[PDB]
RNA sequence: CAUCGGUUUGGAGCGGCAGGAUAAUGGCGGAGGAAUGUGGCACGGCUUCUGCUGUGUGUUAUAGCCUCUGACGAUACUGCCA
RNA sequence: CGAUGAUUUUUGCCCUGCACAUUUUAGAUGGAUACGAAUAAGACUUUUUAGUCGCUGGACCAUAGCAGGCUGGCAACGGUGCGCUUAGCGGAAAGGCUUUGUGCGCUUGCCGGCGGAUAGCAAUGUCAACAUGCGCGGGGAUAAAUCCUUUGCAUACGACUUAG
């Protein structure tokens, strides 16, 4: 028989598995799509959330009761130190996808940016990119051999950025390393932009301005094991439930002989990938600025 | 594969009767066992006979007066279907009255389901004149100085792999 | 009705499961075989029914938990080799084996790009359907199931098809010297034995 | 029935010179050429005189014989869209609300501006296809010109136009409100 | 000569088989270049060496061989029926054995 | 001018020598069906076969009426010196060094392999 | 490996004999006939008549075919060969 | 599945030449011999309406020498193998395709002298590429992770984010 009364599902099946992220660091899944036209531009900045506040502005909103009129409402502050370019990816269509012909690093890198590569930094020698330092041997032919390889081949290119994190109040010293897509102009352009602003520092002033809509890629919050009541919001069983009533009821018919993909089931909450899309820019504040 | 046969019998002669009438039948059989079943089976849709009550004569084969003179021959059917029986007439182009009636049977076990056994056969004639023949199939090939390509030739290979590119000019 | 070290074919204008069958055969009887040019493949059947066939293939999947069902490729070559792994005993090692013994491509890459394609002439489009009848290039079907790669494989196809071409007008120059250099030899004592021998 | 030869005669005017190979069919007039691929089909095509050209069908069945006649009729508007070329003039039909249609080049394209069709505040356009000519004629009150070479363009333009003015959530036999295809001819009248 | 061969290149296809049990004391052969049974009746008799590498060696060498002769032809495209003096082993399917030119009947 | 491709087929018509079975020579003498014709000729019987048989050559024994008898195609076929036309073509010829090439014995081969290395010595001294 | 004997599967296998409408055809000779009418002839459209071509006429002519037949000679097919 | 950093002073590692011995091989035993496109059309010299072709690869290249020995000559100044070397092209999985000069061979393009037996009338009668290990020889470099303590952006325990 069916269900006595029809009811939406509890949950979406579009953000399965409710699993933790595979990292803490929000990673790009998509970037928006290249334009020859545009001039050689970033698509994206790493940040750190420090918290909310909260403001007054007028709208402007014709027809609306409260056009011209003061709302108030909640913001996210996001702590942003300049980036340091580092480095720069090419990548080549292929009938299996997108595939990175060469990566092409900078001169020098900075400590924090280093601790990166490292799980234990106080322990090690610090060996790392010490002959590709040495890579930079005179004419430093190897690396304009390998620019010039990503010029002729490469379809998109990627520029590698790292957070100043010791501009920030965390007492975590390893960067934050990421790829940030390169879009306008020529891959010759791209790669130009890129070599000259190798160990450069980068601001969000160069990236957003002030009014536009941007995209937000984030872990969520860790809520640990959960059960279905809070994990999906199921109904409550009755008071005088036997064994308990933070459950789902019936977890699936006698047929098919098996739990569903689409049952919800106790587990893990929270901690997830997520991108969030069309938050609008208030303000692009300045560290120097003092009001 | 069909042969015409020529099968003549008569009644058991009697002191009534001691000479009953010679009847002949033309047969078109795959071999002389089957020809003398076919005879008897129609002579009993028609006179008073069986096979107990009567005799076989003589059993001989039919062959084409010209094997190599092109024909066209037209063929009255009496056939029986899934829902009544129905009288009909088709026309042939063969060189061999034998080879004309193959070629109706595959045709009405084609276009009608009728299969062998659904099929009587009422007499085929070889078509003298050009204006005797009715059926536009066959009259399309009375034409003159007919011509015609063949075009897309498939060739049959030997091999399974062939390292140049096929083809189908003819 | 030699045995070859490995036999490419060029799957353009071949009809699937033929070309299945026969390549399952192939390779069961201890025979490698390369396929390229799966985009070019041809299904026997208009655009709209091969379609409809496809949706019929993604109807079916694990109730319980998708993950478990039908695996429903989209890629070209996988139709292929889900079509020939239909024909296989491929639960057994012998199966598992002779699937080892094939390998099935879009476009040609390296380094079957400068090596002999053949066909396989009981499994031609051109030469087996009626002319009138219509027909499915797997590359449409493909790029209308999932498929993501369709224009890259033009791209390269056409750049594939220019060094091919500077090849062919290289190998014609030679072929043109050579024949030349062999009339000059002709008349000669061994160009006289070898028109006896029928050569 | 497996008709043995079926043919059809192509009647090629004094100017013209029709060019066929491997069903591509080049249509040289006066008034330009015209190209047509006919690689879904299997006819052949052999020329009998400057002025005549047989299009055969051999050994065809009945729906491949239905397209021979077909073909001599395509070929045939070629001849007379680089002969005489082609015109559709349709009329513009309205009870209560005038039709304000205008002839505008957004994008660098030429569009059809459909505005107050049935008092709507919608705007429609209409892409013009090329080699299709618009024109508002002077003549006439709302009446538009569609000409060009090829038939097929401008009766397909013609119909975008006409079917975006189609009358929805309305008894359609009381507001035959719409742009309609008055009158089809060509552009050297005979 | 950059050629020393003497054998005829053969695979083995198959057992003799239904479609649910296989008859391990006949192999079935397909020669190389032979399509038809007519082709096929020149190679009667010819006995036929399987050639294979074991771990150890016997007398210094580790090439084992098992020896067959040829009895019928199978088919219509040329296969050959054979028979070895032990049954080949099913792990053998799609391997080439050698196809001998003896008992020589030219 | 109008330059119109027109078809290069053979036709099927009285006249039109095939070849059968790579070995005879035959005519077509007149037109059964889409699929069958009656074909005679010297070295062949006069029959009614099936056009999936046989193979039409690009060759018109010419003025042969429709229908004509064996001694009528004999007749013509002698005049028209069919034989020396289908020999003087390169798809006989070819046959022709088929059937020569199987004909060869080893100690011909081993020949056929020497005179082969020799004047490959000579195009490569000439293409030099 | 050879040879034998028993069983058995074959060859592009080879030959002789018998039967039939003592095959039917075909080929040769003769007689007759017609048309999807060869040559020729009479009107035409494109050709310096460059398979020019279309329509008429009529009966071998600068092609042939059909029917009947006279004297030979084969083959297919089916059997037998101790 | 890709790009990239660092890769153990450990008698431990990488790259490379030879040499040897072993285990493995879904199964070497002359050569995987490269336009594209159409098929009611193609392909060659050409260049397009002309000649010729297909009607299968029963083709093309390679193929002689104790599994191919030891030596000599001639004709040509070519062919081929290997080793350095010059330059260029190839990123779809390029890992290959070309190329300059040089050195060392071979050449069956042609002609000579010498050798093979006894493995006994067959017995695969043992000749290949992948892998690993080991001796010499040569170029090169000289790390990290985990436990622990700690953190709380995480957490039932594992695991995760930090710091030492
Ligand atoms: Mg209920
Ligand atoms: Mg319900
Ligand atoms: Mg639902
Ligand atoms: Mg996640
Ligand atoms: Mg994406
Ligand atoms: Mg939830
Ligand atoms: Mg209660
Ligand atoms: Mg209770
Ligand atoms: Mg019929
Ligand atoms: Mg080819
Ligand atoms: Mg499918
Ligand atoms: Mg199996
Ligand atoms: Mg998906
Ligand atoms: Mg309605
Ligand atoms: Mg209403
Ligand atoms: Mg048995
Ligand atoms: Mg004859
Ligand atoms: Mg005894
Ligand atoms: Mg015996
Ligand atoms: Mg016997
Ligand atoms: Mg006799
Ligand atoms: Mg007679
Ligand atoms: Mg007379
Ligand atoms: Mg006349
Ligand atoms: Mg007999
Ligand atoms: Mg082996
Ligand atoms: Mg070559
Ligand atoms: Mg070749
Ligand atoms: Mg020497
Ligand atoms: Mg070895
Ligand atoms: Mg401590």
């Amino acid at each position: 028989s069916h269900r006595k009364y029809e009811a939406p599902r509890h949950g979406s099946l579009g953000f399965l598995p409710r699993k933790r992220a595979a990292k803490q660091r929000g990673r790009v899944k998509s970037f928006p799509k290249d334009v020859k036209s545009k001039p050689v531009a970033l698509t994206a900045f790493l940040g750190y959330k420090a918290g909310m506040t909260t403001i007054v502005r007028d709208l402007d909103r014709p027809g609306s009761k409260m056009h011209k009129r003061e709302v108030v409402e909640a913001a996210t502050v996001v702590d942003t130190p300049p980036m340091v370019v580092v480095g720069v990816v090419g990548y080549v269509e292929t009938p299996r996808g997108l595939r990175s012909l060469t990566t092409v690093w900078a001169e020098h890198l900075s400590e924090e940016v280093r601790r990166r590569f490292y799980k234990n930094w106080y322990k090690s020698k610090k060996k790392a990119f010490t002959k590709y330092s040495g890579k930079y041997a005179t004419d430093a032919k190897q690396v304009e051999t390998e620019l010039a390889r990503i010029k002729k081949y490469a379809s998109v290119v990627r520029v590698l950025a790292h957070t100043q994190i010791k501009k920030t109040p965390l007492s975590q010293k390893k960067a934050h390393l990421a790829e940030i897509q390169i879009n306008g102009g020529s891959v010759s352009d791209k790669v130009d932009w890129a070599k000259e602003h190798f160990e450069k520092e980068v601001s969000v002033d160069s990236v957003f301005e002030q009014d536009e809509m941007i995209d937000v890629i984030a872990v969520t919050k860790g809520h640990g094991f959960e059960g279905v009541t809070h994990r999906w919001g199921t109904k409550k069983l009755p008071r005088k439930t036997h064994r308990g009533l933070r459950k789902v009821a019936c977890i699936g018919a006698w047929h098919p002989a098996n739990v569903n993909w689409t049952v919800a089931r106790a587990g893990q909450n929270g901690y997830h990938h997520r991108t969030s899309i069309n938050h609008k820019v208030y303000r692009v504040g300045k560290g120097t600025d003092e009001a | 594969r069909l042969n015409e046969y020529q099968v003549i019998g008569r009644n058991l002669p009697t002191e009534s009767v001691p000479e009953p009438k010679l009847f002949r039948m033309r047969i078109f059989a795959p071999n002389t066992v089957v020809a003398k079943s076919r005879y008897w089976y129609f002579l009993q849709k028609l006179h008073k006979v069986k096979k107990a009550s009567g005799e076989i004569v003589s059993v001989n084969i039919i062959s084409e007066a010209k094997p190599t003179k092109v024909k066209t021959f037209g063929i009255w059917l009496r056939y029986e279907s899934r829902s009544g029986i129905h009288n009909m007439y088709k026309e042939y182009r063969d060189v061999t009255r034998v080879g004309a009636v193959e070629t109706m049977y595959q045709d009405l076990a084609a276009r009608h389901r009728a299969r062998f056994r659904s099929i009587h056969i009422l007499k085929v004639v070889e078509l003298e004149k050009t204006d005797d023949v009715k059926r536009q199939y066959v009259k399309q090939f009375l034409t003159k100085d007919l011509k015609f390509p063949l075009p897309h030739r498939v060739q049959k290979s030997k091999k399974l792999f062939q390292a140049t590119a096929p083809t189908t000019f003819y | 009705s030699s045995f070859e070290k490995v036999v490419v074919i060029d799957g353009k204008g071949h009809l699937l499961g033929r070309l299945a069958s026969i390549v399952s055969k192939q390779i069961l009887n201890g025979q490698k075989v390369v396929v390229v040019r799966c985009e070019e493949l041809n299904i026997s059947g208009e655009f709209f029914r091969n379609k409809l066939k496809y949706h019929d293939y993604l109807r079916k999947a694990t109730r319980y938990n998708k993950k478990k069902g039908p695996f429903h490729f989209r890629a070209p070559s996988r139709i292929l080799y889900k079509a020939i792994r239909g024909m296989i005993p491929h639960k057994t090692a012998r199966g598992k084996a002779a699937l080892e013994r094939l390998k099935v491509f879009e476009g040609v890459p390296p380094p079957y790009d400068k090596k002999k394609r053949v066909v396989v002439p009981q499994a031609l489009r051109v030469l087996r359907l009626k002319p009138g009848r219509k027909y499915t290039t797997v590359g449409k079907l493909s790029s209308a199931v999932g498929w993501k790669y369709e224009s890259v494989v033009e791209k390269l196809e056409e750049k594939r098809k220019v060094q091919s071409a500077e090849y062919y007008a290289k190998k014609k120059a030679l072929t043109k010297k050579l024949n030349a250099a062999k009339a000059s030899t002709a008349e000669s004592e061994a160009a006289q034995k070898l028109a006896a021998f029928g050569y | 029935m497996k008709y043995i030869q079926t043919d059809q005669i192509l009647d090629i005017p004094e100017g013209v010179t029709v060019d066929i190979k491997a069903r591509v069919v080049k249509v040289t007039g006066p008034r330009g050429e015209l190209t047509k691929d006919l690689k879904h089909i299997d006819v052949t095509f052999n020329k009998i005189n400057n002025r005549a050209i047989k299009i055969t069908v051999h050994n065809g069945d009945r729906k491949h014989v239905a397209a021979l006649r077909t073909v001599k009729s395509l070929i045939a508007n070629l001849i007379t869209g680089v002969t005489k070329g082609y015109k559709y003039k349709m009329r513009f039909v309205y009870a209560h609300f005038p039709i304000n249609v205008n002839i505008i080049k957004k994008d660098g394209q030429d569009y059809v501006e459909i505005r107050n069709f049935l008092g709507e505040k919608r705007v429609r356009e209409v892409k013009i296809h090329e080699g299709v000519t618009m024109e508002i004629s002077s003549t006439q009150k709302d009446e538009l010109i569609v000409s060009g070479n090829s038939l097929e363009a401008v009766s397909q333009n013609a119909a975008d136009i006409q079917q975006i003015c189609r009358v929805r959530n309305k008894d359609i036999r009381k507001f035959l409100d719409g742009i309609y295809v008055s009158e089809r001819g060509t552009i050297v009248e005979e | 000569a950059e050629s020393h061969r003497l054998y005829v290149k053969g695979k083995h296809i198959s057992y003799q088989r239904s479609k649910s049990v296989t008859n391990p004391n006949v192999s079935l052969i397909q020669i190389e270049g032979v399509a038809s049974p007519k082709d096929a009746k020149f190679y009667l008799g010819k006995r036929i060496a399987y050639v294979y590498r074991a771990p150890k060696e016997i007398r210094g060498s580790k090439i084992r061989v098992i020896w067959g002769k040829v009895t019928r032809t199978h088919g219509n495209n040329g296969l050959v029926r054979a028979n070895f003096k032990k049954n080949l082993p099913p792990k053998t399917f799609g391997a080439s054995v050698r196809i001998m030119l003896y008992p020589s009947n030219i | 001018s109008s330059t119109v491709k027109a078809a290069n087929w053979r036709f099927v018509e009285v006249g039109r020598v095939v070849l059968v079975d790579n070995k005879e020579l035959a005519t077509i003498v007149e037109i059964i069906d889409q699929k069958r014709v009656l074909i005679d000729g010297p070295k062949i019987q006069r029959q009614a076969i099936a056009l999936a048989k046989i193979v039409l050559t690009p060759i018109v024994l010419p003025n042969l009426p429709r229908g004509s008898r064996t001694a009528t195609v004999t007749k013509k076929w002698a005049a028209a010196d069919i034989d020396a036309k289908w020999a003087a073509s390169g798809w006989a010829k070819k046959l022709a060094n088929k059937e020569r090439r199987s004909q060869l014995s080893d100690f011909e081969r081993f020949q056929v392999m020497v005179l082969k290395k020799q004047r490959r010595f000579a195009t490569k001294k000439a293409l030099v």
